[PDB]
């Protein structure tokens, strides 16, 4: 319906995007500034404390708005909601698949830092637009409820 | 790590091996009766987990090969 | 009355465009991975099977278009 | 209530605004081909006649459009 396609472009990795037409150039904006805050993009995967992959496209983009939605501009507070909420669900739609992020960024690039830097990234829009963990068990504690492991701390 | 406490999906959890259990002796039996100690060896080989090895004076000569592998053993 | 402007721009060529309000940014998507399908921009007429004149400014898109109406993306039909 | 964020940008220096959401695209079209005004910026405050302050950056961008309401365009009286 009301939708605007947005592109996240890095070196050899891009993403696309359906914004609603009202917010797509709030996160317009934001996608503009926050490639400037990405450095001289590398056709590899190797730059250090820079994107791998593109779970870290989102993961990276995610933070980045988290930061002007608590922290500041407040000319713009319902529109950085609405761009939180979107990417928010456009990655646990494609990227988490319904999982956690822990097992879904130990899946990165196998530099140990970036792994941390996505599940991070996540938990800063999850609680910047209020979003509340669910309350799931793992495989490990629904097998150990159901006495196939038996967990000790 | 951390995300196996929290890992969501089916066959998330492994367990650590014991020996005795993932290489534990056993004992089988065939359709025509014979019975094998079941061991990685035995399997492997097709014969008893007890092996005659390759000792050079000894272990030379044709006869006593073939005499120690039709007793259905395994020798070099 | 529902009017936004639109231009399409290449080297020494551009074309202006009247969209309704609600078609404009539709027409704006097109435009702009539009004229990424173009090359480097020559400030002459002379750079091989790529616009010479305003007329294929208009021409070059038209079919840009077409391609995703008949094929492909079924969400904005 | 209607409201969409319009930054003004050149070297160290950038304004922010805030439009109608129907008139920030009207706003958006002056803002863009009036940093084509602009020269090359210098993270400086020198370059002879152009912008040294924010003052100025304000002041150029309303002769800017005041030029193309007064003059020429009739399609966005």
């Amino acid at each position: 319906q009301s939708l605007r396609p947005l592109v996240l472009t890095h070196g050899s990795l891009e993403f696309s995007f359906l914004v609603p037409t009202s917010l797509h150039f709030q996160a317009a904006q934001l996608k503009d500034s926050f490639l400037a805050t990405l450095p001289q993009p590398t056709e590899e995967l190797a730059q250090d404390d820079e994107p791998s992959s593109v779970v870290e496209l989102v993961a990276r983009y995610i933070a980045f708005v988290a930061h002007e939605v608590d922290e500041g501009d407040e000319d713009a507070h319902p529109t950085n909601l609405e761009v939180l909420k979107l990417i928010l669900n456009e990655f646990e739609r494609a990227f988490m698949r319904g999982n956690d992020v822990h097992a879904i960024a130990a899946n990165v690039a196998g530099i140990t830092a970036k792994k941390i830097g996505v599940v991070r990234a996540y938990y800063a829009g999850r609680a910047a637009a209020g979003r509340a963990p669910k309350p799931y068990d793992s495989a490990l504690f629904r097998a150990a409820a159901e006495n196939n492991v038996k967990i000790y701390s | 790590y951390k995300p196996e406490l929290f890992d969501r999906d089916d066959n998330a959890v492994q367990f650590a091996v014991d020996w005795v259990k993932e290489h534990g002796p056993r004992l089988v039996k065939t359709s025509v009766g014979q019975t094998f100690v079941d061991t990685k060896m035995s399997r492997l080989l097709g014969v008893p987990p007890v092996m005659v090895a390759g000792m050079t004076p000894t272990t030379v000569p044709w006869d006593f090969v073939a005499a120690t592998m039709n007793a259905g053993y395994h020798i070099e």
